[PDB]
């Protein structure tokens, strides 16, 4: 039930919506698409229009990954059973 | 001559014939080895798990109805006497 | 009268709506939603003669839409089974009479 | 010839029904008083599990070589008795009752006959 | 099949006759208690009050 | 006086233990057990005491009689939890095997009787082998198993 | 059941358990008071007779032991609560030292605030 | 009364009521003992 | 499934709550349990062991089926080595149960007098008497009331009249005859129940 | 090929015991069922889930080969530690035996005396010590204490 998540986003800098948008987009996208590959494409496309390009998001039920991301642009959260990781590099 | 007598019959089979033949020998061996039906279910799951890695669910009863979501070609259905040996591997 | 008057044939005939839970491993809030759906579905698909395959097909379709894509439930008069399931994903409840129902999430 | 044995089993006092099981577990013949096929399918599965477990247990669990169970009799509550005898590849279950149970059964039969007579009388009255 | 059933029944019939001779599980005067049992009348001083 | 006091105390203790026993004959196994439990201040002596470790001849006496009876290998009591309350066989291996194997068969056998009629409960079960006859009496508290060679 | 309140007396985590031992002792002493009303028949205190009873002395010892056991169960959650809390100890003396350590990074401020939100 | 300052005071009152009752029984027991001795005499 | 279903039915209807509270026997060692439900199983087991050994005799007794000729065959003999001195004397059969018959041992010849034991021999077990009764003098006559099987009439030396109830566990005489009750002298040879 | 490695023998031996126990067949190979046979015979763990847990954590598994032996080699290392507490008398004794033992005396009696409202304030305590002292050495050892209390 997303007991532990890692949040690294700016607060009260007018970029507060990025954290809110990620939680809202993940819930809506995951239920309708119902595909691991499709969820990553939809989440990346919505974030790209709102906050510009160079955003990489990977969604897997169970996975281990290490990556370098721009500071305050990486958020990790669990949408229901599924786990979605989205970050901006470059 | 008990092995000849049981004559286990697979009503529905969804697996390779070579693998299916192996299941019949294990099913006959499991019934004689296990004192009770509950022991038979545990023995079949343990032998298959060792033979093939994955999650195996096995239910054997005199009368039952089953609908399951198993990996394709990993579900074998065989009936011996009043016992149903059913194994379905789910990923 | 009372328990002495009651017989196994008499008890089954007297009450067909009695619900008994033998094993619980799923969260109680989740169990309440599942219990109402399974009881309603079995009675609707019971028909003239109860069909084990018919009850399972309706339950399997309802459960997949309701919670997760891979949900397996098996109902039989008597059975022995070993099942590996995720935490709080298995609920075991048997209906009055010779009806055992097993529902788990994989 | 084969039919006469079923009639003979009913003739014996204290006998309720007779069920015969094949090696496969199919019930060859069952008594009419007891449920036919549905009960036989349910009785054959239980006896095979019991007979096979007992036969296997005597040879290994008791550590006695060449020892085979010949007859198993289970006495339960009320008048139930379930003698099991295996001949060749066929094993059968016989349900017999005690003297009190037999008397009760006779009384029940008499009551049923009386009820039938009363119904007939009522029908005659209606006709009149 | 024909021979086995007469023979099997015969064996079943033999078992029926032995049990029929005596119930063997009956308990004489089961359940009923002693019923009438002589009781002595008794008197018990509870306390004594004296000036 | 200390000794006297002690004696008095002992006497008092004795009286408390009696009550239901009311002295007289040594009597009763149940009474003795109760006394031991509740008050352990005093024990032994009092009267003749009949035969040591023989509270009741009748269940114990009947078991001794069946064991003494000719053509009976022995009678082993099985605890509801797969245990040997009492074992009376010539060889330990047969008794140990009988102690674990026989109750499992009876429990399986009880279910077979149970499936046909739920109200009906196993009263007595008898299995006859080619060379020996096995009789098992099942109760929730204790199970009695007797092996008698066929005559 | 016995109820106790857990707070920070003088800023030190402490429940109201020595007082509970004293309170239970009063109930125990009251039981002894009941034993002294017989007047020893005659025309005379039965309190001495109860003292003379070795078993009565043993019962008093058992009552003291039970109070210690209840306190140990309370100490687990009391100690467990303090361990998470201790990372945020009493006084702002550390804060003045901690504020200087932060220094230049802007994010640095957000990380400490985020921890406080988790603490909240 | 199995089922703080207030509990102690309430318990003391409950204990006091039992003590008052117990004392009445002691007088009755002594009279009963004397009566048995008087009857024998 | 029925057991879980049944327990719920009992909860629904709280009438005559099941008794047989589990105080049991306990005592840890030196004779735990071995007493009332278990006693019934032991009693059944003793008869079954006796039945297998006496199966040839039992089969003949049930139906051996024995022109003006008569054939009599003795089947079993019930006796006690300790009670060998005692004579059989009066014999009676309970009206309620054909299987239960009680023979009260008595001492004949007058000059030799010994205690008489009343033994009720059930047909199910012939090894030893179902009920054993000890009497001060040999029992001349034993009778059973027709209406109630439990009531038993016993006649002994010195004219003492003894009434015994089979149901009572203690086995002491329910009633006795004394000099104040005008008990007759000598020996009461015949005793009957109206 | 060892290289100066003492290591424990108690456990190292246990594995060999249970191993040859089921491997007695002398097949030279080990299956996933045999590994559970042992625990199934003695009843070490409740369900195969336990043994399977640790084993699975090791790395991977298959049908049958011989490396399965690892189950036992590691099984011994999953036994870990026991500890439980039995009786409440021993504690009482230790409450009085401040030298953390049965031995020494009167000092524990004086500790009881501090805020003691008990009858026979000190004479009764001395009498109790004498009663608890069966062998006349002026002290109550644990055996005397137990006899005294029971």
């Amino acid at each position: 039930h997303a007991n532990e998540q890692i949040i690294d986003m700016p607060e009260n800098s007018e970029m507060k919506s990025m954290k809110n948008d990620a939680f809202s987009q993940a819930k809506f996208a995951v239920e309708n698409y119902k595909f691991e590959n499709k969820i990553s494409s939809h989440i990346k496309k919505f974030f790209d229009e709102k906050y510009g390009p160079n955003w990489h998001c990977v969604v897997g039920k169970h996975f281990n990954a290490y990556v370098s991301y721009d500071s305050k642009n990486f958020i990790f959260f669990y949408e229901g059973q599924l786990a979605i990781l989205l970050y901006r590099k470059g | 001559s008990h092995l000849d007598k049981v004559q286990p019959v697979i009503k529905n089979s969804d697996m390779s014939v070579e693998m299916q033949k192996e299941v019949e020998e294990v099913a006959k061996k499991a019934i004689d080895y296990c004192n009770t039906d509950k022991e038979i279910a545990t023995f079949i799951k343990d032998d298959f798990r060792s033979r093939y890695h994955g999650t195996w669910h096995c239910i054997v009863g005199r009368n039952f109805g089953s609908f399951v979501t198993f990996e394709r070609s990993y579900y074998i259905y065989l009936y011996v006497g009043q016992l149903a040996i059913l194994l379905f591997k789910t990923g | 009268k009372a328990v002495t008057d009651m017989d196994i044939n008499e008890l089954r005939k007297l009450m067909i709506g009695k619900a008994i839970i033998n094993s619980s491993d799923m969260q109680g809030d989740l169990l309440q939603e599942a219990q109402d759906v399974i009881q309603s579905g079995i009675e609707n698909n019971s028909a003239p003669v109860l069909n084990i395959e018919a009850a399972c097909k309706y339950i399997k379709e309802n459960l997949d839409k309701k919670f997760g894509p891979t949900w397996q439930c098996i109902i039989g008069e008597g059975y022995a089974y070993d099942v590996t399931v995720q935490n709080n994903t298995l609920l075991f409840m048997f209906y009055n009479g010779n009806l055992a129902v097993l529902i788990f999430k994989s | 010839n084969a039919d006469d044995q079923l009639k003979q089993l009913s003739a014996l006092e204290g006998a309720n029904g007779y069920v015969i099981f094949n090696e496969s577990g199919i019930p060859l013949k069952r008594h009419e008083k007891s449920i036919s096929h549905e009960k036989a399918v349910h009785i054959a599965a239980l006896v095979s599990d019991l007979w096979n477990v007992s036969k296997k247990v005597i040879q290994r669990d008791l550590k006695t070589p060449e020892n085979d169970i010949e007859v198993i009799r289970l006495r339960t509550k009320h008048s139930y008795e379930y003698i099991i005898t295996q001949s060749g590849d066929f094993t059968m279950l016989a349900i017999q009752l005690c003297g009190k149970a037999i008397e009760e059964a006779k009384k029940a039969a008499a009551a049923a006959a009386a009820a039938a007579v009363v119904q007939e009388e009522n029908k005659e009255k209606e006709k009149k | 099949f024909p021979q086995a059933v007469k023979d099997l029944k015969e064996g079943v019939e033999k078992c029926i006759y032995q049990n029929n001779q005596i119930d063997l599980l009956e308990e004489y005067f089961e359940g009923e208690t002693s019923e009438h049992v002589v009781e002595n009348l008794s008197s018990k001083t509870l306390m004594l009050f004296k000036d | 006086i200390y000794k006297t006091s002690k004696e008095i105390q002992k006497s008092d203790q004795r009286i408390i233990q009696q009550r239901v026993e009311n002295s007289i004959i040594n009597n009763q196994i149940y009474q003795k057990s109760l006394k031991r439990k509740t008050s352990k201040r005093k024990v032994r002596h009092q009267a003749n005491k009949k035969n040591f470790q023989k509270e009741m001849s009748e269940v114990e006496d009947t078991l001794n009689r069946i064991k003494t009876h000719k053509t009976v290998l022995g009678y082993l009591i099985v605890n509801s939890e797969g245990g040997v309350v009492r074992g009376a066989f010539k060889d330990e291996e047969e008794s140990k095997n009988i102690a674990n194997s026989i109750p499992l068969l009876t429990k399986k056998a009880r279910s077979v009787v149970r499936d046909l009629d739920p109200t009906n409960d196993l009263v007595f079960l008898r299995i006859q082998t080619k060379l020996n006859e096995i009789m098992v009496a099942p109760d929730d508290e204790f199970s009695l198993i007797v092996i008698q060679t066929k005559g | 059941f016995f109820q106790v309140e857990v707070q920070l007396n003088g800023d030190k985590v402490t429940l109201n358990l020595q007082e509970i031992q004293k309170s239970i002792n009063r109930a125990a002493t009251a039981v002894l008071r009941c034993s002294k009303h017989l007047y020893n028949w005659d025309q005379a205190t039965f309190y001495d007779m109860i003292a003379c009873d070795k078993e009565i002395v043993k019962v008093i010892l058992l009552l003291t032991g039970s109070i210690q056991g209840t306190k140990n169960k309370v100490n687990e959650f009391l100690s467990g609560f303090t361990k998470f809390e201790w990372l945020c100890k009493e006084s702002i003396q550390e804060s003045i030292k901690k504020f200087s350590k932060n220094g230049p990074t802007l994010q640095n401020y957000e990380d400490q605030l985020k921890k406080f939100s988790q603490i909240e | 009364h199995l089922p703080l300052d207030s509990f102690v005071q309430l318990q003391e009152e409950y204990i006091n009521s039992k003590t008052d009752f117990l004392t009445s029984k002691n007088v009755e027991v002594e009279r009963a003992v004397d009566d048995l001795l008087q009857t024998i005499m | 499934i029925f057991d879980a279903y049944y327990a719920e039915i009992m909860k629904d209807h709280q009438i005559e709550n099941k008794k047989k509270k589990e105080v049991d026997q306990d005592k840890k060692q030196d004779q735990s349990m071995y007493s009332t439900s278990f006693k019934r199983c032991c009693k059944i087991m003793e008869r079954m062991v006796v039945q297998n050994d006496q199966e040839d005799k039992y089969h003949d007794y049930r139906y051996y089926w024995s022109k003006n000729e008569g054939h009599l065959l003795p089947i079993w003999r019930f006796s006690n080595e300790k009670q060998r001195k005692k004579n059989v004397t009066s014999i009676c059969w309970n009206p309620l149960y054909p299987d239960l018959f009680a023979v009260s041992l008595g001492s004949y010849d007058f000059t030799k007098q010994r205690m008489g034991l009343i033994c009720l021999y059930s047909l199910k077990n012939t090894t030893h008497p179902e009920y054993a009764f000890n009497c001060e003098a040999g029992v001349m006559c034993l009778d059973f009331h027709p209406k109630s099987a439990a009531l038993l009439a016993v006649g002994l030396y010195d004219g003492t009249v003894l009434v015994y109830d089979i149901r009572n566990k203690h086995k002491k005489p329910i009633y006795q005859s004394t000099v104040r009750n005008q008990k007759h002298t000598d020996p009461v040879w015949q005793v009957k129940w109206n | 090929m060892a290289s100066e490695v003492m290591n424990l023998s108690e456990e190292d031996i246990q594995f060999c015991q249970k191993a040859f126990s089921d491997y007695d067949e002398d097949g030279l190979g080990a299956i996933k069922v045999s590994d559970l046979k042992l625990a199934l015979e003695n009843i070490g763990c409740s369900l195969s889930e336990n043994d399977l847990f640790k084993m699975i954590s090791e790395v991977d598994e298959k049908n049958t080969g011989l490396i399965k032996f690892s189950d036992f080699l590691n099984i011994y290392y999953k036994q870990k530690y026991a500890n439980l507490g039995d009786d409440d008398q021993d504690l009482v004794d230790a409450f009085v035996a401040m030298g953390g033992n049965a031995d020494t005396t009167g000092s524990v009696d004086a500790n009881r005396l501090i805020q003691i409202v008990k009858e026979e304030f000190e004479m009764t305590i001395d009498i109790v010590g004498l009663i608890r002292e069966i062998d006349k050495d002026g002290s109550g050892e644990i055996e005397y204490e137990e006899f005294k209390l029971l």
